[PDB]
């Protein structure tokens, strides 16, 4: 299960640095990574990077290595394996082409080879 | 820079095959595929987990495959709601998804 | 008294973790005595079945009993690298006195297989 | 506590049977602490003796002593296919401690042959 | 109770030797009470480590933690022909917790390599 709602569907215009919220439910929050992957209106699929709400380690890829900023702040437990935490995300110099619906999602598992794979996505904020 | 098929489909009963191939940077031997049943716009879904494993719930049906330079992913006994777009990923145990071109059914 | 050093990776996945004298009937003696009892008692308590099981001086032991699938119909990759051992539990609690037939007697036929084995 | 499903088949041949917590020292509180005590007494009893033969954890574990024939003259059809387990103890109860003494010591020179071979 | 025939040969060098009921809470009833429990809890005191090192119903079990020689710089003419377990003990006593982790551990890390053996 779970569902990680996202924020909502805000546009800037360039030069602006929008944030975009995730928030989860009915899991745990610290058990899993955390994606986010864009889908722009005039590329494809774009994988921007996840980060572990336990270690607090980061791994982004080249295009938005210093231009994203993702933080998540820490879990409110409600029972021995649920979680809610949040998840938030940010560009910098950002102009029309990261113009596009953006997604988060959580990994796959918590081991192995496909740990942080995005397994189950969110709802989607729509930007600019 | 990860290619797959041009465009491809079928009919109900029948089966397809959408391939995804690159250079050495990205395919094969030496790097996981996956296989995404993405709509454009909405939520996807992962269908194919590390060349061939199928993620929880998946009907036996999705098929994977990986030969030392493709990988491929056999979507058997069509139905109506299997007609969408279909990407790729390229990743490690430390990476990231690296999408491919896609392919529409 | 032994140790709680196995409980160390209790939110670990299942694949990690697995990876003087004289007595005095005081109220503290009483107290301290019925503790004496009740560790014997719970250690044998699981140490009997290990033994029926043919299991005895084993952590690990493997089995000859196939895993019915309605026991749990996930993947070898949700349960060792996702699911612990605390909550694998609560999922499986239901077949834990049916499994638990099956490998007793999985051991009780090995028996008499290898009483007929050795007699050649 | 255990099972007396052993004692099933108690006259059935030999080849068809083999095939809240606080401690209170009231009247029943010491009555059912003893029992509590006698069990684990009982058990390692019986547990002691099947460790000390090289057999803890079988239920049935084939030895290396040979059947001295003046303990019974009878034929293999004569006891697992007439005779009962309640019946044939009696036959034999006098030699079962004499046979006892040479499981306990088949085991222990057992050891000593194994301690020579895995030196190699 | 058990033996003290193992004491026999306590002068012997080490190559020797090894080779009613009802509870009355009278002053002899908790006396003789305690002794029943002290024995089951010094027995399995040991039983546990005999378990825990892959060696239960073992009277000799090698190992496969190798010798480190600071324990001891003695050549084996100088121990089993020499020394008795009664002394042997005095000049080891000093890493026989060190040497009861290793056999621990030993035998944890052999329990996993079967467990990838027999799935084959
Ligand atoms: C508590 O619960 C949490 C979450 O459930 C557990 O954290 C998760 O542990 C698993 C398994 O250990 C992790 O999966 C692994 O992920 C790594 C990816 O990290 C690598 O990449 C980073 C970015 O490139 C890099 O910085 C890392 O390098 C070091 O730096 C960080 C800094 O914090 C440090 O924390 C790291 O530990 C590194 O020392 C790192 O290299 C990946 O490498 C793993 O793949 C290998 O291992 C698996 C076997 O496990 C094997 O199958 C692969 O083929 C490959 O060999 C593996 O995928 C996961 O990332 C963790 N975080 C999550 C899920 O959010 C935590 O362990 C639990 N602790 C306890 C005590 O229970």
């Amino acid at each position: 299960q779970g569902q990680l709602v996202q924020s909502g569907a805000t546009t800037t215009k360039p030069g602006s640095s929008v944030k975009i919220s995730c928030k989860t439910s009915g899991y745990r929050f610290n058990f899993y990574h955390i994606n986010w992957i864009r889908q722009t209106a005039g590329r494809g699929p774009e994988w921007m990077g996840w980060i572990s709400p336990y270690s607090g380690d980061k791994n982004l890829a080249p295009a938005f290595q210093d231009r994203v900023n993702m933080t998540t702040d820490t879990e409110v437990p409600v029972t021995s394996f649920t979680s809610t935490g949040a998840a938030y995300m940010e560009i910098r110099n950002l102009t029309s082409d990261d113009t596009g619906t953006y997604f988060c999602a959580k990994g796959l598992l918590r081991d192995g080879s496909s740990t942080w794979l995005p397994y189950l996505w969110g709802q989607g904020t729509l930007l600019t | 820079v990860l290619t797959q098929s041009a465009s491809v489909s079928g009919s109900l009963g029948q089966s397809v095959t959408i391939s995804c191939t690159g250079p050495n940077s990205v395919c094969c031997s030496h790097k996981s595929i996956s296989w995404y049943q993405w709509p454009p716009g909405r939520a996807p879904t992962l269908i194919i987990y590390e060349d061939n494993e199928r993620a929880p719930g998946i009907s036996p049906r999705f098929s994977g495959y990986k030969s030392y330079w493709s990988a491929y992913l056999t979507i058997s006994d069509l139905r109506p709601e299997d007609e969408t777009t279909y990407y790729c990923c390229s990743y490690t145990h430390n990476s990231g998804c690296v999408f491919g071109t896609g392919t529409k059914v | 008294a032994v140790f709680l050093g196995f409980l160390g990776a209790a939110g670990s996945t299942m694949g990690a973790a697995s990876n003087q004298h004289l007595l005095k009937l005081t109220v503290w003696g009483i107290k301290q005595l019925q503790a004496r009892v009740l560790a014997v008692e719970r250690y044998l308590e699981v140490q009997q079945l290990l033994g029926i099981w043919g299991c005895s001086g084993k952590l690990i032991c493997c089995t000859n009993v196939p895993w019915n699938s309605s026991w749990s119909n996930k993947s070898l990759d949700e349960i060792w690298n996702n699911m612990t051992w605390l909550q694998w539990d609560k999922e499986i609690n239901n077949y834990t006195q049916l499994i638990y037939r099956l490998i007793e007697e999985s051991q009780f036929q090995q028996e008499i297989n290898e009483v007929e084995l050795l007699a050649l």
